[PDB]
RNA sequence: UAGCGCCGGCCAACUCCGUGCCAGCAGCCGCGGUAAUACGGAGGGCGCGAGCGUUACCCGGAUUCACUGGGCGUAAAGGGCGUGUAGGCGGCCUGGGGCGUCCCAUGUGAAAGACCACGGCUCAACCGUGGGGGAGCGUGGGAUACGCUCAGGCUAGACG
RNA sequence: AUGCGCGCUAGGUCUCUGGGUCUCCUGGGGGCCGAAGCUAACGCGUUAAGCGCGCCGCCUGGGGAGUACGGCCGCAAGGC
C-alpha cells in the first residue's frame, strides 16, 4: 500500500580478536504521496534484514504533512546537530528543487514544487533527520488561529 | 539539422511507441510488438535502477524525440516558456504545438512530423494565403492553414486528406477536408495531449 | 519468480493428472515447479547451456519432468508428443515466451496439426489484443484471421509491469488458445487463402480494392474479375477491408480464386 | 573442536545399527566383507535414485537388503525389470537368495544424507555456496526439523585458500544423548579438488 | 565580530593564486626543446614518463611533458605548450600540443584524434 | 556533405581481443605485475550535431571573509593583568525643535541595454513604435513612534 | 587553554564571611550533583560553554615559519 524509497547502504565494521565484523545500515522512506512520510534507519548483519528493519520503523514512526496545492504553507528552517535544512514554498510548475535525500523525502510527501537548500554538514542521515523535523514542525493558517483565537 | 536515420530504435530506447514513423508504426512492426528492449549487445540485460539523473534525462529526451528539434532549440524554447506567465510545463506545451511542421502533422496533412517538416520546407503549405516553408514557424489562435493551390493535386496530400474523411481532429483545432485547408483555435490544454511524458521531470532536468 | 501468480496460471489452464504438459523455454523452472506437482506429465524444451545447471538442479526432487536439448523449430513436436504422452488424455501447452519468438512459435504448432488441446501462454498485452480481435478494433488483422482460422482464442486478464522484480518496459498478458475440431471453414486454397488475408491488410486505412489490385502481377493485370467476382460473392472493395469476418474470407477465397484455380 | 559422530555417540540409544545381524569369531569377518561389497556396490549402482541408507540383515544364509531412496520408481524400473536385474546381480555376487527392498523416504527434505548430496551436486555445478547452503538450511527448516545445521569444508568457488562456511539454524544440541540427531556426509569432487560436506537434523526430543 | 568592528576594518578578499605562472595569461605558448630525459612518477606509480625541457617566449624555463606513445621531439624542436599539470611527476606543470609546429601527431589513432592531433585515417 | 567527445564513481553510455607496474591513462579518488567495463584496437552504446573537444581567465557551487549568512574550553582563534584617551553604545516621566527616519507632490535619473505589449524582415536572430519601472540625489509640504538634540523633573544603574 | 558589564532561566548539597525577629529567613565568596537549554562529542549548566544587548581582541587547510626582510625596544641574550 505504501510506497518505498531507498537513501543509502553502508557497511560498517567493528575489530574483533583477529578480524572484523561487518554490519550494514539502511535508510528507508516509505509515503502514500498524501502528506504520510516515514523514515526507517534499519541496522542487520545483512542486507535484506536491513532494509525490512527499516521498513518497519518507517512504518512506525510517520508523520501527517499539511499539504495545499502540493506545496508548504510557510517556509522553515531546522538545524539538526551541525545539519541546516531550508525550506521554501513554491508556485505551481516549478518542481521539487532538492538534493538527492530531502527529494526522496519530499517526492513520496506528495509535494509537487518547493524550493530547498542545505547547510553546514551533509552527512546524509543528519539532513534526512533535519528534514523529518522540518516537515514535523509545519502549521497551517487554521492551526495558528485555533491556537490563538480557539 | 535535425536527426536523420533509424527510428524505432529511439522508440525501444525509451520504452514507449512514440508514433514516429507514420503508418507503420501502427501496423505490427512498430518494433515495440517485436523486441521492445532498447537496441544494442546489452539491450536485454537486467539494468541497475536508474538514478535521478538519468530518470530526468530520459524524460526529457522522450519529449525532445517526439517533435524531432534540436537541442538548442528545445533549451531556447523552455528558457521562453519559464520567462512567461503561468505553469512552466503548460506554457512549454503550447509553444511545442504551436510549431508549423506539428500542426501539419496534427491537421492529418502528413502522417509524420518529418514528412509534414519535408512538406512545410518544400512549400507545399500555406498560412493565411502566404506561402510559408519554414518548419519552426509559430502559428498564432486565429490562423489559416492550407495546403498551395499547385500540390492540391499531389498523390501524398490526395491520398493523406483522403483517409481523414470521417475522422476527427484536435479539439483546439478545426479542418476543412474537401476544402484542403484547417484552422487553429487555441493553445492545447495539458488534459488535451495524450503525451506519455511528465513534464515535472523536464522542468527538474533543467533546474539543474 | 513471480508468486502465487504462477499457480494462477496453471490454475486458467486446468491441468490435472489426467493430462500431459508441454513447456517451452522454462528457464530457471519456476512455472514447471509449480506445474510438476498438478500434472502427470511434463516435456520441456530447453537450449541454453548456461542456464542448464539450474533448471537440473530445481527439478532434482521431481522425477515426471523430461527436458530435451533441441529447438522447438527444428524439432518434430508430433514424436514427442508419441512417446512422451502415451497414457495422457489431454495434451496441453503452458509457457512464457522471449519477445523475439512470441507469434512464429505459436503457428509452427499451429500448422502441424498437434493433437493438442489447449496453448494457455503469457505473451505482450499487444499481441493478445491482437490475436484476439473483434471486427473494426484496429486490433484486426492477419494474426487474428489466422488464430481464431485455427484456434478459438480468449485473453484472461492483463498482467502488470510492477510484477517483475526487473520492471519491464511493456506489460504482459495471458491468453487461451483452445484447437477447434477441424478447420473453422471449408477452403482447400489454403495458401492463397493466408495470401488473401495478409494481403487484405497491406495498408489499414486503405480500401480492399487498393490491397487486392496492387498486389500480385496476375492482379494487377486482370483488375475487372477481381470486382467481378468480389460482387459475386456479395463483397466490395469499398467497405474499409478492417470490418469483414473469417467467413466472408472463405467465401471470397473461394471465388476469387475459383475464378482462376 | 573434533567432534566425535554424532551418530556413533548414539549407537545405543535414538539410534540403531545399520547391519543387524550375529556370527561367531570363526565366521564373523567373511560376513562383514560381504556385507562391505553389498554397500559399494549399492552405492556405486542406486546413486541416480538417491539413496540414503541400506539395511542388512541375516536369518539362515538370507540376506535382507532394504534400501531407503527418495524415488523409489528409478530402483523399480519399468515393469520390475530394475529390481529383477539389481537382484540378480547381487544373488551372483553371493549365492545366498538375497532379498531386496524397497522404501521411500518420506518428505526427503528430512535425511540429513540426501540434503548433503545435493548441497554437493549443487557444488559440482559450480553454484554460489552461501547462497545454497542458506536455501538447504531454509528448505530443511520449513518441514518441521526443529534444528539444521549445514556445513561445506573449504577451497570455496575454486579459491587458493580453504574455508568452512557453517550455516545452521535453531536447536542442534550434539551434547544430548537424548536428541535423535540425524547426520549426512557428502564428498564433492570437483576440477579444483575434493569439498566435504555434513549436514546435522534435530528432530525433536525422546 | 560586532557590526562597528566590521565598519572599521571589514572582511578581506581572497586573491587566487596561478598555477601556470609560464604561460603569463596566454593559452599557450611557443618554446624550444633543449633536453629531452624521461623521469620516473611519485610513489604509487612506476613508469618512465617522455619530458621534455621547453624555454619559452618568456623569460620562463620548465619541464614539460610529452603525452602519447612515440614523439619525434629531438634537442632542437620548436613546440608549443599548453596548461595542465601531471599528477606524478614532481615539478611539471605543462603538456605539449600533439601536431604544431614540430611535434606530430602519434602514428595510428583511431579513438581520440582530436587530442593526439591526428588527420582522419583516408577508409578505403 | 557528417563529424566530434565520452562509455570505473562523480556523469548518461559494456563486451571481446593486445600488453602484464611495461606501453600508457589521469579533473579528483586512482587504473596498469596474465579474467583490465579505467591503457591500445574493434563491435556496440550515450551526448551534441556543422560542429565537437582542449588550454587560459571571470562568477557560481564556496555559508571557504558569513550585511542577508560563520566562529574563538579541547579542531586555527580571548590580548599575561590593570588604569585609561579618542571612538562606539546607553535608565524612567513630561514639553519644544524636526537632524536621522517615514509619507506626498515634483525636477533629474540622457540615447542605446533590461522588462511588458504591438508590429517589419516568408519565422528567428535583428530591428522599430509605445508603456512603464528604477537605487540615488535636488525643491516644496506634512507626521512625531523610535534614535539625536534642548528644557523641566524621578530613583530601580552609579557614587557618597 | 573560558575578555569585560548588565538582565532573565528548577533545585539540591558542602563550605568561608556578615545581618535578623535565630528549627529557620536573608546578602557576598569558594566547590559538587543536576531542570530547561546549548554542544560534533566530551561536557557546561544562577560562579554557563543557556537565552539576549553593548564594546574590544582575534581565526580562515597543513609544512615552509613564528623563518627571511623591514621597522621599534634592549648593555646583552633577546622581545614585539
Ligand atoms: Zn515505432
Amino acid at each position: 500500500d505504501f510506497e518505498e524509497k531507498m537513501i543509502l547502504i553502508r557497511r560498517t565494521a567493528r575489530m574483533q580478536a583477529g578480524g572484523r565484523r561487518f554490519r550494514f545500515g539502511a535508510l528507508v522512506v516509505v509515503g502514500d504521496r498524501q502528506g504520510r512520510v516515514g523514515l526507517g534507519f534499519g541496522k542487520a548483519p545483512e542486507v535484506p534484514l536491513a532494509v525490512q528493519k527499516a521498513g518497519y520503523y518507517a512504518r512506525r514512526n510517520m508523520v501527517e504533512v499539511p499539504l495545499q496545492n502540493g506545496t508548504i504553507p510557510h517556509e522553515i528552517e531546522v538545524e539538526f546537530g551541525a545539519s541546516k535544512i531550508v525550506l521554501k514554498p513554491a508556485a505551481p510548475g516549478t518542481g521539487v528543487i532538492a538534493g538527492a535525500v530531502p527529494r526522496a523525502i519530499l517526492e513520496l510527501a506528495g509535494v509537487t514544487d518547493i524550493l530547498t537548500k542545505e547547510l553546514g554538514s551533509r552527512n546524509p542521515i543528519n539532513i534526512a533527520y533535519a528534514t523529518m523535523e522540518a516537515l514535523r514542525q509545519l502549521r497551517t493558517k487554521a492551526d495558528v488561529e485555533r491556537l490563538r483565537k480557539g | 539539422g535535425r536527426y536523420i536515420g533509424p527510428v524505432c530504435r529511439l522508440c525501444r530506447r525509451e520504452g514507449v511507441k512514440l508514433y514516429l514513423k507514420g503508418e507503420r508504426c501502427y501496423s505490427p512492426k512498430c518494433a515495440m510488438e517485436r523486441r521492445p528492449y532498447p537496441p544494442g549487445q546489452h539491450g536485454q540485460k537486467r539494468a541497475r535502477r536508474p538514478s535521478d539523473y538519468a530518470v530526468r534525462l530520459r524524460e526529457k529526451q522522450k519529449l525532445r524525440r517526439i517533435y524531432g528539434i534540436s537541442e538548442r532549440q528545445f533549451r531556447n524554447l523552455f528558457e521562453e516558456a519559464s520567462k512567461k506567465k503561468g505553469v512552466t510545463g503548460s506554457v512549454f506545451l503550447g509553444l511545442l504545438e504551436s510549431r508549423l511542421d506539428n500542426v501539419v502533422y496534427r491537421l492529418g496533412f502528413a502522417v509524420s512530423r518529418r514528412q509534414a517538416r519535408q512538406l512545410v520546407r518544400h512549400g507545399h503549405i500555406t498560412v493565411n494565403g502566404r506561402r510559408v516553408d519554414l518548419p519552426s514557424y509559430r502559428v498564432r489562435p486565429g490562423d489559416e492553414i492550407a495546403v498551395a493551390e499547385k500540390s492540391r493535386n499531389l498523390e501524398l496530400i490526395r491520398q493523406n486528406l483522403e483517409a481523414m474523411k470521417g475522422r476527427k481532429v484536435g479539439p483546439w483545432l478545426s479542418l476543412d477536408v474537401e476544402g484542403m485547408k484547417g484552422k487553429f483555435l487555441r493553445l492545447p490544454d495539458r488534459e488535451d495531449l495524450a503525451l506519455p511524458v511528465n513534464e515535472q521531470l523536464v522542468i527538474e532536468f533543467y533546474s539543474r | 519468480i513471480d508468486t502465487n501468480i504462477l499457480n494462477r496460471i496453471v490454475d486458467h489452464a486446468e491441468v490435472t493428472e489426467k493430462t500431459g504438459v508441454i513447456e517451452i523455454g522454462p528457464g530457471i523452472g519456476a512455472l514447471t515447479e509449480q506445474l510438476a506437482k498438478r500434472a502427470k506429465k511434463v516435456v520441456a524444451f530447453e537450449i541454453d547451456q548456461r542456464l542448464l545447471p539450474i533448471l537440473k538442479d530445481t527439478l532434482s526432487p521431481y522425477e515426471n519432468v523430461t527436458v530435451i536439448h533441441q529447438d522447438v523449430l527444428k524439432a518434430d513436436v508430433k514424436s514427442v508428443i508419441e512417446e512422451q504422452f502415451q497414457d495422457c488424455d489431454e495434451i496441453m501447452v503452458v509457457a512464457n515466451l522471449p519477445y523475439y519468438v512470441t507469434t512464429p512459435i505459436i503457428m509452427k504448432l499451429l500448422e502441424e496439426h498437434l493433437p493438442l488441446k489447449g496453448i494457455v501462454v503469457m505473451l505482450q498485452k499487444e499481441v493478445a489484443e491482437r490475436m484476439a480481435a473483434d471486427p473494426s478494433s484496429k486490433e484486426y488483422g492477419s494474426l487474428s484471421i489466422a488464430v481464431q482460422f485455427y484456434t478459438e482464442a480468449k485473453t484472461v486478464m492483463i498482467v502488470p509491469k510492477t510484477v517483475f522484480v526487473p520492471q519491464p518496459n511493456v506489460d504482459s498478458a495471458v491468453i487461451r488458445l483452445i484447437l477447434r475440431d477441424g478447420p473453422a471453414v471449408d477452403v482447400e486454397n489454403e495458401s492463397f487463402f493466408f495470401q488473401l488475408i495478409k494481403a487484405s491488410f497491406a495498408q489499414r486505412r486503405k480500401t480492399l480494392l487498393n490491397n487486392l489490385v496492387n498486389n500480385l502481377p496476375e492482379g494487377k493485370a486482370q483488375k475487372s474479375t477481381i470486382e467481378q467476382v468480389l460482387e459475386e460473392t456479395n463483397i466490395d472493395g469499398k467497405r474499409r477491408g478492417e470490418s469483414l469476418s473469417i467467413e466472408e474470407f472463405a467465401a471470397l477465397s473461394n471465388g476469387l480464386y475459383k475464378a482462376l484455380f | 573442536g573434533n567432534k566425535i559422530h554424532p551418530i556413533g555417540f548414539r549407537l545405543g540409544i535414538t539410534r540403531d545399527w545399520e547391519s543387524r545381524w550375529y556370527a561367531g569369531k570363526k565366521q564373523y569377518r567373511h560376513l562383514l566383507l560381504e556385507d562391505q561389497r553389498i554397500r559399494g556396490l549399492l552405492e556405486k549402482e542406486l546413486y541416480s535414485a538417491g539413496l540414503a541408507r541400506v539395511d542388512i540383515e541375516r536369518a539362515a544364509d538370507n540376506v535382507a537388503v532394504t534400501v531407503h531412496v527418495a524415488k523409489p520408481g528409478v530402483v523399480i524400473g519399468r515393469g520390475g525389470e530394475r529390481i529383477r536385474v539389481l537382484r540378480e546381480e547381487l544373488a551372483k555376487l553371493t549365492g545366498k537368495n538375497v532379498a531386496l527392498n524397497v522404501q521411500e523416504v518420506q518428505n526427503p527434505n528430512l535425511s540429513a544424507p540426501l540434503v548433503a548430496q545435493r548441497v554437493a551436486e549443487q557444488i559440482e555445478r559450480r553454484f554460489a555456496v552461501r547462497r545454497a547452503i542458506k536455501q538447504a538450511v531454509q528448505r530443511v527448516m520449513e518441514s518441521g526439523a526443529k534444528g539444521a545445521k549445514v556445513i561445506v569444508s573449504g577451497r570455496i568457488g575454486g579459491a587458493e585458500q580453504a574455508r568452512t562456511e557453517w550455516a545452521a539454524q535453531g536447536r542442534v544440541p550434539l551434547h544430548t544423548l537424548r536428541a535423535n540427531i540425524d547426520y549426512g556426509f557428502a564428498l564433492a569432487r570437483t576440477t579444483y579438488g575434493v569439498l566435504g560436506v555434513k549436514a546435522y537434523i534435530f528432530l525433536g526430543e525422546v | 565580530p560586532t557590526i562597528n568592528q566590521l565598519v572599521r576594518k571589514g572582511r578581506e578578499k581572497v586573491r587566487k593564486k596561478s598555477k601556470v605562472p609560464a604561460l603569463k595569461g596566454a593559452p599557450f605558448r611557443r618554446g624550444v626543446c633543449t633536453v629531452v630525459r624521461t623521469v620516473t612518477p611519485k610513489k604509487p606509480n612506476s613508469a618512465l614518463r617522455k619530458v621534455a625541457k621547453v624555454r619559452l617566449t618568456s623569460g620562463y624555463e620548465v619541464t614539460a611533458y610529452i603525452p602519447g606513445e612515440g614523439h619525434n621531439l629531438q634537442e632542437h624542436s620548436v613546440v608549443l605548450i599548453r596548461g595542465g599539470r601531471v599528477k606524478d611527476l614532481p615539478g611539471v606543470r605543462y603538456h605539449i600540443v600533439r601536431g604544431v609546429y614540430d611535434a606530430a601527431g602519434v602514428k595510428d589513432r583511431k579513438k581520440s584524434r582530436s587530442k593526439y592531433g591526428t588527420k582522419k585515417p583516408k577508409e578505403a
